[PDB]
């Protein structure tokens, strides 16, 4: 459900940006910095999160924990429609 | 009667309030009413404190007109006072009403400058007679808002400088306390004073970053209120501040700030450094001697080579104060006594000297030494009165001036002859800069056309100096009018401060 | 939902309501002919709002599966959000009509905003943390960008935005660790499986996202570029709100975080909150020395203050949270009466904003400056204003926690920032030659400079109770 | 010389880096953030899980 949310939501979303840079065009588009520092810290940040990755586990207290544990036999459309209205109902007056 | 000490402490405040809401027009009526208005606050605040005076009890070294009040954040508002403190706060409602006849003929911003004096007196005051430790620290920073202003409005060219660097540089040496105050209250339990005089804070050694500290907590915390102590009396090296705010401050700005505010400098060491850490205290005396040897003999050959009337009389100070570091860390009953009388005496000395300055600079709108000379032939009082306190500045036997010296520097020979030897030589030192600057300022020939037709001190002026010259002769002749009070104040105390030191 | 969940959420529900209302009243009964109705109904719905949430007989309790927690913390919070965000709209409502700046959806912006404070403070579930952090930091970006006109103000937004945005991100990345880590969201499960033994280098990292990411919300370093830039471009009454009702909500929130989350490893989140209150210490003291625009030199003043306030929740203490509020509750009474004095600033009818205009104020109009003088006393931490008695509880908790080497840099930091407000005592007193500022104040924005003012000083007589409040407040959320 | 040399001399000289690092670009703004984290990680990392 998610997977198809999400095309259904940003291939308009993607289009209305498209919009918004026809309409700010700059004047330049003939002829479209730090790169090389950037570069370093974003290979920096990855290779910690890759290490965090590395000896990445649950704790074993998870599975008892699960607020909404999911059902094999429901359809995922229908699993999360069980809990989003009731459970999350707060949080969908909020948004 | 039973809450005089509160009294005393915001009757001048109340009255600046009063006086800021209730007072209006910028005429010289107006500011005739805000003199009078003031100087009748001020005299009322003496009286009343005098009622302190008569029935405070010398034996009793408890503390006395005890009253106590909740208060906030879990503090309590307590004050109180000893035979340690109580003069102290005559001495603050004595000069007051002096300190606001001098400025009798200030015309500029009148109703702000008596406000920023009534102001200034209550929390001064409140130093003095404050028993919680964070109430202490209140008065003690508080005071400084007041006199950044009074500085800052009222002061000469440099008078900008000359403000930030006096609230900056007090203001640094204090909030390293306010943490120690803020610890103690945490191992103690307890801001009240009373109760952490009887605590004993731990001593024993333990090492912080790559040296030892010996003495432990006491001295860390020691150092802590010696920062605030050292920059208030002021102690060398620490000093230059009081050349720049001594100096700029307007003249009755540089009395309250050499009489009264450098005495908490040296009341707080007698009420929290010697008693609450004795351990430090007997650790540091040797190093508190050399600097103030080192002050007398530095800050004298500093005056003598002065060209500025006022910072002869600004580093005199100094010189002054010397003395009375000595003296209370010689933990001797001759000379922490020696150190209280010296501190009290000091207060008429030194204010007297500043009034001396302004009579002068009133007149000739200069400070410059070279600017006068042979102002004797003109000003006969005035050279009588010049004359009479640069001798009680050189310690003459007879004034009061010479008793405080006397008795710190005995106190000091007792344990550190080296030192008594160098501090004692203060005696050749302050003779030759306040005598030479007598001699270039009133003596010799009338011969400058500015100064031909100087006017001599007037009956208001006169009547100024009275009170003084009154003080400081019958202190002189009489010191046990000081010492009794005193006396079995400092017996208790030394003989705790003995009691302490390890064996 | 049940019908005690509904109670539990009530004053919310209302502030909703009134929110929805206000926006059909406005759209069909006049627009912008009841921009200055609108507000002033604004005001008295934060204040009701405020009296349901502080009055009364309450008992602690959680909603929605303990999403939603009501307990003594979220409370003072609440109100101090409320009443800091009424003061900051009555105060303005002059300004913005001279200045045709009041839309009748501003009031209702802001309402909608200080609704999603009120989620923030009373989270219990990650998901509640962001739903409410979001609705408030959406709200804020619009304001930020409301003068038209002003390029100022769109690049204020227009940085508020983007900056905003990422760090929204770094908390959902961290966030997104801690589920799945703990396999819930719900914050009495997360604090039950984070603890001393089973610290993967997983959940370490989540927690330092999501601390990063809140810490942006109070402009702590290095996450503070945003404030001085945003306070100049935005619109002052915008810039007044900015500095003190999302502060409040915002280090609320990070003290129910770091206590109901991560409250079993207070050791590993300590260190990280002491460092950022040392580095935000410093640099907003060093960097207010330079400012000649008032309100950018009130971002770095925020910035200084909130790493003082960082001081009492690094203690790691219920002591230290009860006075990190009490920090907060006065840092937001002192904005409030320095920014009502901010807003009258004005040369020949226009808004002045630079130092030099206060140059001799104290000689045009005297009671003023002798408010602002004791506004920039208690900023600057002197006593006996009630701001001093601020700094003391902080580094009451930090000594007791044996953290004294955090005290000593903090005072040593406020001496330098003692500089700069000084310097503006030095302005009005005794300054140099005077450009013409006059202080328009109508009577709301008149009593906004005086009240403070007078707070800063019977405050230290009598906090009325406030501090034995925030005391109760500190013990529900730490235990 | 002292007091003046760091009171007048070197304060205002970190004022001067200070105001000069708020460059007014976003991009810098971004990087500052961005370096945060990145150091805040490191020390996490020297800690270690425990
Ligand atoms: C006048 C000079 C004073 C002098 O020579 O002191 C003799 C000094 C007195 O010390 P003591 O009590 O006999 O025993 C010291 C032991 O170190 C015992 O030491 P201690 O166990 O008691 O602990 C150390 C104690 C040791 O203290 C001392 O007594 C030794 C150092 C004291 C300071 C030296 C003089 C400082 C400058 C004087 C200028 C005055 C103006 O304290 C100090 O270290 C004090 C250091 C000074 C701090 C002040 C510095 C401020 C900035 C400059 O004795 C000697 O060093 C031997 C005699 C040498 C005389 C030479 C003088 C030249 C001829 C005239
Ligand atoms: C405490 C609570 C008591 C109530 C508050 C009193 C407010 C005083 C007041 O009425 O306002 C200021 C007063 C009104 O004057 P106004 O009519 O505006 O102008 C004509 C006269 N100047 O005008 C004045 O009197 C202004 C006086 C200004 C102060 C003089 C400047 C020197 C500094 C004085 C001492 C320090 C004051 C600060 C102390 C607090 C520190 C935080
Ligand atoms: C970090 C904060 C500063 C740590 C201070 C520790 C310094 C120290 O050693 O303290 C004691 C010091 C010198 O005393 P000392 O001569 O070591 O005592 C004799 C037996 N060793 O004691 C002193 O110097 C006394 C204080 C001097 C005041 C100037
Ligand atoms: C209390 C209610 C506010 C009344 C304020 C009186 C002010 C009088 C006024 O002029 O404005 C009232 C205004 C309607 O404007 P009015 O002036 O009647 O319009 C003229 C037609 N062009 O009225 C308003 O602005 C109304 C604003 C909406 C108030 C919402 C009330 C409900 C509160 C939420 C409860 C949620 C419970 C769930
Ligand atoms: C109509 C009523 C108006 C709204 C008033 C709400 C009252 C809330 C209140 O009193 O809450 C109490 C709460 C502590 O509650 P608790 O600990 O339970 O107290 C014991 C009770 N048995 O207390 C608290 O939570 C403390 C709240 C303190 C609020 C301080 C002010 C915050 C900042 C705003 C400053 C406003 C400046 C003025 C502006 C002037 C005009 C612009
Ligand atoms: C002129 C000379 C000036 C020299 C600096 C003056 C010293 C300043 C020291 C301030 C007081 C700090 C203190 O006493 O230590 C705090 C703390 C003790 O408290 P603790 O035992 O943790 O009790 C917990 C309560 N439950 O912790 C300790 O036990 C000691 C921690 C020391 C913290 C660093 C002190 C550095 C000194 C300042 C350097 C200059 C700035
Ligand atoms: C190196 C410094 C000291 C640390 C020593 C530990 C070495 C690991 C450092 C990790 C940094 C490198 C980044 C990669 C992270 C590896 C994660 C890992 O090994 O997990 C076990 C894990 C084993 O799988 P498991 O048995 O199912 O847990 O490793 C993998 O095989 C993960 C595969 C990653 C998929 C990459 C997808 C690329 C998309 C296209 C991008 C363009
Ligand atoms: C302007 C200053 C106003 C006066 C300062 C307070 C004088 C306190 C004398 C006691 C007043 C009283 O009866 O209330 C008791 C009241 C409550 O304690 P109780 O005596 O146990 O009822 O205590 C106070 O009023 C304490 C106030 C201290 C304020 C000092 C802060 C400024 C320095
Ligand atoms: C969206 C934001 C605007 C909110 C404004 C309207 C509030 C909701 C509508 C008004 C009536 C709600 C009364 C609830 C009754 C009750 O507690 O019993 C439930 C009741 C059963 O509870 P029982 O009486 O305990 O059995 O259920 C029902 O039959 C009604 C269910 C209505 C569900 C509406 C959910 C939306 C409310 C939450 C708003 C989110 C916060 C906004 C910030
Ligand atoms: C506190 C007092 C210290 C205040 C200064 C702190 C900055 C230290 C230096 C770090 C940045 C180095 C690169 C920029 C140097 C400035 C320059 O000359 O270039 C002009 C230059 C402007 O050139 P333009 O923008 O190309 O016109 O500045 C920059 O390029 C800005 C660099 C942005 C990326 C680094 C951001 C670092 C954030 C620092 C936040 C504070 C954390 C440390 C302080 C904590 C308190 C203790
Ligand atoms: C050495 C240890 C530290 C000793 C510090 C002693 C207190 C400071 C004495 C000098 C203060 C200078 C005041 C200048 C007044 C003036 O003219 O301003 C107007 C004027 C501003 O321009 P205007 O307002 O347009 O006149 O000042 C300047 O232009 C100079 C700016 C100087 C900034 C000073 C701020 C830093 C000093 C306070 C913090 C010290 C922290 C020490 C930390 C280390 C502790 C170990
Ligand atoms: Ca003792
Ligand atoms: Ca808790």
């Amino acid at each position: 459900f998610v997977a198809m949310l999400l095309v259904v939501v940003y291939v308009g979303a993607v289009a209305v940006l498209f919009l918004f840079v026809v309409m700010m065009l700059d004047v330049d588009f003939a002829e479209l910095r730090y790169l090389p520092l950037a570069l370093v810290i974003g290979v920096v940040l990855l290779a910690q999160l890759g290490i965090a990755f590395s000896g990445w586990t649950p704790s074993d207290q998870a599975e008892s924990l699960r607020a909404a544990p999911v059902d094999a036999a429901v359809e995922n459309t229908l699993g999360l429609g069980l809990v989003l209205y009731d459970r999350y109902v707060l949080m969908f007056q909020l948004a | 009667m039973t809450n005089l000490l509160s009294i005393i402490t915001f009757l001048p405040i109340v009255a600046a309030i009063i006086m800021a809401l209730f007072l209006r027009g910028q005429d010289e009526a107006a500011a005739r009413n805000a003199k009078w208005l003031a100087l009748l606050t001020t005299t009322a605040t003496f009286v009343i404190s005098l009622f302190v005076l008569f029935r405070f009890d010398p034996a009793n070294t408890g503390f006395q007109f005890v009253e106590d009040h909740a208060w906030i954040m879990g503090l309590r508002y307590k004050m109180g006072v000893d035979g340690i403190s109580v003069l102290f706060v005559l001495l603050t409602t004595f000069m007051m009403p002096l300190t606001i006849l001098s400025t009798w003929q200030v015309q500029d911003k009148v109703k702000e400058y008596m406000i920023a004096f009534l102001v200034l007196e209550g929390l001064m005051i409140g130093v003095f007679t404050a028993l919680d430790l964070v109430l202490f620290y209140l008065f003690f920073e508080a005071g400084l808002i007041p006199m950044f202003l009074i500085i800052g409005i009222w002061g000469g060219k440099d008078r900008i400088y000359a403000s930030f660097k006096f609230f900056l540089y007090t203001f640094l040496g204090s909030v390293l306390m306010l943490v120690a105050m803020i610890a103690m209250y945490r191992m103690a339990g307890t801001t009240d004073i009373p109760t952490l005089l009887t605590f004993d804070f731990p001593s024993e050694n333990f090492r912080l970053l790559g040296m030892t500290v010996v003495g432990g907590m006491q001295m860390l915390l020691f150092l802590a209120f010696f920062a605030s102590f050292a920059v208030k009396m002021p102690m060398w090296p620490v000093h230059t501040w009081l050349p720049d705010a001594h100096v700029q401050a307007p003249t009755a700005g540089s009395v309250l700030l050499a009489a009264v505010l450098l005495k908490m400098g040296g009341y707080g060491f007698l009420r929290f450094s010697l008693p609450m850490f004795p351990v430090a205290s007997g650790v540091a005396q040797p190093y508190v001697f050399w600097l103030s040897a080192i002050a007398i003999v530095y800050t004298s050959l500093v005056a003598l080579a002065q060209s500025d009337m006022k910072k002869v009389i600004a580093y005199s100070s100094v010189a002054h104060m010397g003395y009375v570091t000595m003296g209370v860390f010689a933990a001797n009953q001759i000379g922490v006594d020696g150190a209280i009388f010296q501190m009290l005496s000091h207060g008429f000395i030194s204010g007297a000297l500043f009034l001396c300055v302004g009579v002068i600079y009133d007149r000739m709108h200069t400070r410059e030494i070279d600017a006068y000379g042979g102002l004797v032939n003109r000003m006969p009082a005035y050279a009588a009165v010049f004359m009479f306190f640069t001798m009680a500045n050189v310690g003459l036997p007879g004034t009061s001036g010479f008793v405080g010296e006397f008795l710190t520097l005995m106190g000091v020979f007792r344990v550190d002859t080296w030192v008594a030897l160098v501090a004692t030589s203060g005696v050749i030192l302050s003779a030759a800069y306040a005598l030479w600057l007598y001699r270039r300022v009133t003596l010799g020939q009338l011969i400058k056309e500015s100064l031909k037709s100087i006017t001599d001190m007037t009956p208001r002026e006169r009547w100024v100096f009275i009170p003084l010259i009154a003080m400081t002769l019958i202190l002189g002749v009489y010191p046990r009018l000081v010492t009794d009070v005193t006396g079995p104040a400092v017996a208790a105390l030394v003989q705790d401060y003995n009691q302490s030191q390890p064996a | 939902m049940t019908s005690l969940d509904f109670s539990t959420i009530l004053p919310e529900v209302v502030l909703a309501g009134y929110a929805l209302a206000a926006l059909m009243a406005g759209a069909y009964l006049g627009k912008d002919r009841l921009a200055r109705t609108l507000l002033w109904v604004t005001v008295a719905a934060f204040l009701v709002v405020a009296a349901m949430v502080g009055l009364g007989n309450h008992v602690d309790g959680a909603a929605f599966h303990g999403m939603f927690i009501d307990d003594g913390f979220s409370r003072f919070a609440k109100v101090v959000t409320l009443v800091a965000a009424a003061g900051v709209l009555a105060m303005s409502a002059d300004y913005m009509q001279r200045r045709n700046m009041l839309r009748f959806e501003f009031p209702i912006i802001v309402a909608l905003a200080v609704l999603g404070m009120m989620f923030m403070v009373s989270a219990g579930d990650l998901l509640t943390l962001y739903m409410g952090l979001e609705l408030q930091s959406l709200a804020l970006y619009v304001v930020a960008a409301m003068r038209r006109d002003s390029v100022r103000s769109s690049e204020a937004g227009l940085k508020y935005f983007v900056l905003g945005s990422l760090s929204s991100g770094l908390l959902l990345y961290g966030a997104s660790l801690v589920y799945g880590f703990a396999g819930t969201t719900g914050f009495e499960g997360i604090i039950s499986t984070i603890e001393a033994g089973h610290l993967s280098l997983g959940v370490l990292f989540g927690l330092v996202f999501m601390l990063v990411g809140l810490s942006f919300k109070v402009s702590a370093v290095p996450f503070h570029m945003w404030t001085p830039d945003v306070y100049e471009g935005s619109p002052t009454p915008v810039t007044a709100f900015f500095a003190t009702a999302p502060k409040v909500a915002a280090m609320a929130l990070i003290a129910r975080l770091v206590f109901d989350a991560f409250g079993h490893v207070i050791g590993d989140w300590s260190q990280i909150v002491a460092a950022l209150a040392v580095m935000s210490m410093f640099l907003g003291s060093i960097a207010g020395i330079g400012q000649t625009n008032i309100k950018r030199l009130m971002a770095y003043s925020s910035i200084a203050h909130m790493g003082f306030a960082l001081v009492g929740l690094a203690a790691g203490t219920a002591i230290g949270v009860q006075n990190m509020l009490l920090y907060m509750t006065i840092y937001a009474v002192m904005n409030i009466g320095t920014f009502a004095f901010i807003l009258s600033m004005e040369r020949d009818g226009v808004p002045v904003t630079d130092l030099a205009a206060l140059n001799r104020f104290a000689w045009t109009d005297p009671v003023k400056a002798l408010a602002m003088l004791v506004l920039m006393f208690s900023l600057a931490g002197v006593p006996p204003t009630l701001g001093f008695f601020a700094k003391f509880g902080v580094l009451t908790a930090a000594v007791d926690a044996g953290m004294g080497w955090l005290a000593v840099l903090g005072v040593i930091a406020s001496v330098i920032g003692a500089f700069y407000y000084l310097r503006i005592v030095y302005y009005m007193y005794f300054g140099g030659e005077s450009e013409g500022m006059t202080s328009r104040m109508g009577a709301v924005q008149y009593l906004a400079l005086m009240v403070p003012a007078l707070a800063m000083l019977v405050g230290a007589i009598s906090m009325f109770g406030v501090d034995s409040a925030a005391g109760r407040a500190a013990e529900t959320l730490v235990g | 010389g002292t007091i003046n040399g760091v009171a007048m001399g070197l304060i205002p000289r970190l004022t001067r880096a200070a105001v000069r690092v708020q460059s007014g670009y976003l991009f810098h703004y971004a990087f500052a953030m961005v370096l945060g984290i990145v150091g805040l990680l490191i020390w996490v990392m020297m800690r270690g899980a425990h």
